């Protein structure tokens, strides 16, 4: 059990076939809350690939760092002032997920890995996170 | 003398909060600087801990960039 987490992700449901590409946005709930950076490394249910993560962090019009061989992505959300800020409804992370065309029908999972750090300031304190949905349905299982 | 390669928050750990710091001394040196009224300002402990880039030209933007390719095993250690 957890409590009631301080942010909640949204990585959003789909349906697919076999074969297609898929456009995963994540969305984030931070209750009003400013974040000052996000440090995270994404999972997804074989054999589905998360081929390419985006660049920009469109909830904070900031540019992230990837590395897609640890499906890692980072990114710092201040003002030009170098104040942490609010996001906003748009997405905070967007992922490019191949379902191959050889997937059978069944309901794959996509989210985060092992890590996923909310940073709320500049001296290492952290948000509490969870996240949700995530269910990429291919075919008709 | 150096404590942690990359601790520019000089926390103990590692982490993003620490490419933070740096920006946020850089971005607003007043508050956030080696002398900023921030009681969260950059310390100069933090400042040599932080110089993870071309170590000896001191704090830049690209510090805080080296942290996060760091962290994201983009490259295998600091400096
Ligand atoms: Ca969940
Ligand atoms: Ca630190
Ligand atoms: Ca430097």
């Amino acid at each position: 059990p957890v409590a009631n987490a301080d942010v909640i992700f949204d990585f959003g449901n789909y349906e697919a076939k076999a074969g297609e590409e898929v456009q995963v946005d994540v969305t984030v709930d931070s209750k009003n809350k400013a974040i000052s950076a996000m440090d995270v490394v994404f999972a997804i249910d074989s054999p589905l690939t998360i081929d390419e993560i985006d660049k920009e962090s469109l909830a904070f019009k900031t540019t992230a760092m990837t590395n897609i061989a640890i499906l890692g992505a980072n990114f710092k959300s201040l003002d030009d002032k170098g104040e942490p800020l609010v996001p906003t409804k748009d997405p905070v992370f967007t992922l490019y997920v191949t379902v191959p065309a050889t997937t059978p029908d069944g309901v794959y999972n996509v989210g985060f890995g092992n890590k996923c750090e909310v940073h709320k300031s500049n001296d290492g304190s952290k948000y509490s996170s969870t996240a949700i949905n995530g269910k990429i349905k291919v075919g008709n299982p | 003398n150096v404590t942690l390669w990359g601790d520019a928050n000089c926390d103990g750990i590692v982490d993003i909060s620490d490419a933070v710091i740096i920006m946020q001394s850089l971005s607003n040196p007043s508050k956030f600087g080696r002398n900023g009224n921030d009681e969260h300002h950059i310390t100069a402990q933090g400042e040599l801990n932080g110089d993870v880039n071309e170590n000896g030209n001191g704090i830049t933007n690209a510090d805080a960039l080296a942290i996060q390719k760091y962290l994201l095993n983009l490259i295998g250690n600091l400096t």
